């Protein structure tokens, strides 16, 4: 069983290392989106 | 069946508006009138043996 | 009705209560449809091992635990499809293997938090997370070639 | 509650089985944190003063 295709090449980037975070919603279904709900603020603490 | 708020996830309960059999969340102004017709069938188990022994 | 804010069946895959009128997959076939069948780019979310075969490269030390906030950027290792599914990442020397995590349904929105000033900062929803992927350490191949 | 029910399990037979403990939470008005610990502390008794 040799590699026999998609030899991917595998970057990194550091631009977005501590600005980037992941949100998950545990009751929202992913079909359900929030991107035409007007959102209007977010308290955040470093 | 069991249904939840899309809202705040809490379940939702049947009740009557001023038009309309609706579904309604006991914490939030989240409401959904029926249109249609909704059903949940269970099939309980069936009484499948004759007994017939001996 | 508003047919974007029905209620919504508990089983997240089958929220379709009502209407109008899924087989696990695995690595291969997920990057080979990514690929073949469409041009389209996704974004996935890859859980690494604790460390990583590499040192701190002049980080101030110990053999204590080289992430990914270590490493520089370029290209760091290949990823490598082999016959009958299976699915390497060649990160140097050694070969980790990358399997599916679990099957996540809820939402999972990437977002950018940049906080360019400090009173006042910018989110960024960069897109949406649809599968996970696991590395580890082919343990077999470091037990036997050593 | 659906968060709850996510936990519990996603099969038919386990949501008619924990239906009716939904049931009775809702009868209660139960909703927050904080009014079920206030609900607990209710049904605590002190260690012999
Ligand atoms: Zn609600």
């Amino acid at each position: 069983d040799d590699p026999v295709v998609q030899e991917i090449d595998v970057y990194l980037a550091k631009s977005l290392a501590e600005k980037l975070y992941l949100f998950q919603y545990p009751v929202r279904p992913a079909s359900m989106t929030y991107d035409d709900i007007p959102h209007l603020s977010a308290k955040i603490k470093p | 069946m069991l249904l939840f708020c899309p809202g705040c996830g809490n379940g939702l309960i049947v009740e009557e508006g001023q038009r309309c059999h609706r579904f309604a969340c006991n914490t939030c102004p989240y409401v959904h009138n029926i249109t249609r017709k909704v059903t949940n069938r269970k099939y309980p188990k069936l009484k499948e043996v004759d007994d017939v022994l001996g | 009705i508003i047919n974007i804010k029905k209620e919504k069946r508990e089983t997240d895959e089958e929220t379709k209560q009502i209407l109008r009128m899924l087989p696990k997959d695995v690595s291969v076939a997920e990057l080979l449809r990514e690929l073949s069948l469409t041009k389209e780019e996704e974004l996935l979310f890859l859980q690494l091992p604790d460390t990583l075969p590499g040192q701190p490269p002049t980080q101030d030390i110990a053999e204590n635990a080289c992430t990914l906030a270590d490493l520089t950027e370029g290209q760091v290792g290949k990823l490598l499809i082999r016959k009958s599914g299976r699915v390497q990442l060649l990160l140097g020397k050694v070969t980790l293997d990358v399997t599916m995590g679990t099957a996540c349904s809820f939402l999972q929105e990437l977002v950018s938090v940049g906080l360019g000033d400090s009173r006042t900062g910018e989110m960024t929803v960069l897109g949406h997370v649809k599968h996970k992927l696991v590395c580890s350490p082919d343990f077999e191949s470091l037990l036997d070639h050593k | 509650d659906q968060e709850i029910v996510q936990m519990i399990g996603t099969e038919e037979h386990v949501m008619a089985a924990f239906g009716p403990s939904l049931e009775e939470c809702q009868k209660a008005q139960i909703f927050t944190q904080m009014q079920a610990l206030k609900y607990i502390g209710n049904k605590v008794r002190r260690q012999r003063m």
